[PDB]
């Protein structure tokens, strides 16, 4: 469903790389050239709510699709002194399903570098906003006695006295409803908490109050009981209208070919061997690759 | 004591155009000259016959 922060994508289409519903564009520069590919080819490159794009702007095919939830570095390189202006370097390395990108975007003209601080900013209210759009097991979501609410989250219904129908012993618990997450926590030991995002949420059925995962954290189907199914039924129907009026525009709570074969961190790597202990060193150590030996490739 | 070889003088002026190449500006100068008065280092005294 949502891959803009998911991914990492070459040569994406004109369509895919415009502002998806709860997206929303921040920041933008253009004369971006584009380096670890040596086309030596300007850009424009775009710092939005999900994810960070580069179009050639010349030949707008040809580009970039960076996820938030894909990054793991973020620097910035000062340089080429005192022969023109300080221009700057955005370094961006990424891991993708267990493989490494690096990205290299050299500001052409010295005029306009402000664009590569804003991205840091953003990329902290990406990380610091979790809570809105993945799913968590047993979190430190309750206070003393109540929930401890995101900043745009409010409570919409206040259950007391809803089952879990996965576990034995330790079900009855209270049912958090709101207009970004629904929550249940266990009213006893109320570590055993659950925070279903509506992001995450498929479909809300009964077959008992089923509610599945939308393939990203697997068919997680929960199911959930109360008291006679008055309430139940009030509570199934209110929670549909309130994922669809959420799904008309996402939240996402952020404040404020062979393409890929020229983009690889390690080079010319896209691979992690099984790892395998090692009695040499004593560490979880890569398989070695088809009689290489450590003491052989520690020497030079 | 000594009056000077010459009594014009230069005013310059070092200036900068900004530019999309060098923002920092590409520097200019361009340079004139006054011409300064007699009555500034000389004055009407007594003549000598030889």
């Amino acid at each position: 469903a949502l891959w803009e922060d998911r991914d990492v994508r070459f040569d994406v289409s004109s369509q895919q790389m415009k502002t998806r519903p709860g997206e929303v564009l921040i920041d933008c520069l253009d004369s971006v050239e584009d380096t670890k590919g040596n086309n030596g080819d300007r850009g424009r490159l775009l710092v939005t709510n999900l994810r960070i794009v580069w179009h050639s702007l010349a030949l707008p095919r040809v580009n970039l699709s960076i996820g938030y939830n894909c990054i793991l570095n973020i620097t910035t390189r000062t340089a080429n002194s005192k022969l023109r202006g300080q221009t700057e370097a955005l370094y961006v390395l990424t891991k993708c399903n267990s493989t490494r990108f690096e990205f290299i975007f050299t500001n052409l003209v010295p005029g306009s570098p402000r664009l590569y601080t804003s991205l840091i900013a953003v990329h902290r209210a990406y990380e610091t906003s979790k809570m809105y759009r993945d799913f968590k097991l047993r979190s430190a979501l309750i206070q003393n006695k109540q929930l401890r609410l995101l900043p745009q989250e409010n409570v919409y219904n206040k259950i007391n006295g809803v089952w879990n129908l996965s576990s034995d012993q330790g079900n009855l618990g209270t049912f958090f409803i709101t207009n970004v997450r629904i929550v249940w926590h266990a009213n006893m030991n109320d570590s055993f908490n659950v925070s279903i995002p509506y992001l995450q949420i498929r479909s809300v059925k009964i077959r008992a109050l089923v509610i599945e995962s939308s393939q990203q954290s697997g068919g997680y189907v929960l199911g959930f009981k109360i008291d006679p199914v008055e309430k139940l039924q009030e509570s199934v129907k209110e929670i549909n209208s309130l994922h669809k009026v959420y799904s008309a525009n996402p939240i996402f709570g952020v404040d404020y070919t062979d393409a890929f074969v020229a983009y690889f961190a390690d080079g010319n790597k896209q691979q992690d061997r099984e790892p395998v202990f090692s009695e040499e060193l004593g560490l979880a150590i890569e398989k070695l690759k088809d009689g290489f030996t450590l003491q052989g490739l520690w020497e030079v | 004591s000594y009056s000077p070889p010459e009594l014009e003088g230069n005013a310059v002026v070092s200036y900068s155009r900004p530019t999309e190449r060098n923002p920092d500006g590409i520097p200019r100068v361009s340079q004139c000259k006054f011409r300064l008065p007699l009555k500034l280092v000389c004055l009407p005294g007594q003549p000598s016959k030889t």
